[PDB]
């Protein structure tokens, strides 16, 4: 499992305003 | 304008040495005309240094139609020479069961990237296989067309900035660059390319994914 942290995900949305993913191996 | 091979020299001929970053590359076609097949072993080939037709990077692989399969990209990465458990983490995968989580993944990416920049294997490609899928299944009626056109649209757009911004090759399956799959040689080809030459391609499908 990759974990995104809110403040991650909020910086994502701000970029873009002007589940999730794993590894292969499972992760 | 990096450029990750496809595993196939006629074919990287014909896309003028690959798929390009900062650019979207479609590939359409019918079930098994090797859309999935080329996504799989893209993903291995990014991971490859320059020399080698790779961009010593990592892949983020959107799975929307239940395609993606960790244990083809361990055959393709083995029969490559290639570790397949260092391949293997050096995919991300994540599976969109609606339109909306689709869109939602996006956001999610732009964070990894971001993360993955200052690395040695920073993401340099991302598959969406059947960006068309839910957007079809969700919208049927001439009433949800405009939705269905401005979702995907919106959705389109979101990836030209993430190319454009993270310096990105954005690789996208369908039932900017247009590339047709047809049928155990398979062929591709250029729909009216912007800067490489009309042509055509012939490929095959193989233990090493795709390859002349
Ligand atoms: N492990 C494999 N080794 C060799 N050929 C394979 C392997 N897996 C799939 N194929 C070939 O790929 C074809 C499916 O192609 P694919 O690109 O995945 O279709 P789609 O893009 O429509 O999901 C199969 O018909 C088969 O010939
Ligand atoms: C943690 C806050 C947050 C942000 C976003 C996108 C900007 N989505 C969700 N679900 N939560």
């Amino acid at each position: 499992k990759l974990n995104v942290s809110c403040q991650a995900l909020q910086k994502a949305c701000k970029l873009f305003s002007d589940s999730g993913f794993s590894t292969a191996s499972g992760k | 304008i990096g450029r990750i091979s496809t595993g196939s020299k006629s074919l990287d001929k014909l896309l003028g040495g690959g798929i390009e970053t900062q650019a979207i590359t479609e590939v359409f076609g019918e079930f098994g005309s090797g859309k999935t097949q080329l996504a799989h072993t893209l993903a291995v080939m990014v991971q490859l240094p320059p020399e080698e037709g790779g961009l010593n990077g990592s892949a983020m692989y959107i799975d929307t139609e239940n395609t993606f399969r960790p244990e083809r990209l361990r055959e393709i990465a083995q029969n490559r020479g290639l570790d397949p458990d260092e391949v293997l983490d050096n995919v991300a995968y994540a599976r969109a069961f609606n339109s909306n989580h689709q869109m939602q993944l996006l956001y999610q990416a732009s964070a990894m990237m971001v993360e993955s920049l200052n690395t040695d294997r920073p993401y340099k490609l991302l598959i969406v296989d059947s960006l068309t899928s839910h957007f079809r299944s969700e919208y049927i009626g001439r009433g949800a067309l405009a939705e269905r056109q401005q979702k995907l649209a919106r959705f389109l757009r979101m990836l030209h900035r993430l190319a454009n911004e993270f310096d990105i090759a954005v690789f996208v399956t369908n039932q900017t660059l247009r590339v047709y799959l047809r049928k155990g040689k398979r062929i591709a080809r250029l729909i009216d390319a912007p800067h490489l030459p009309e042509g055509e391609a012939v490929f095959s499908i193989t233990e090493k994914g795709i390859e002349d």
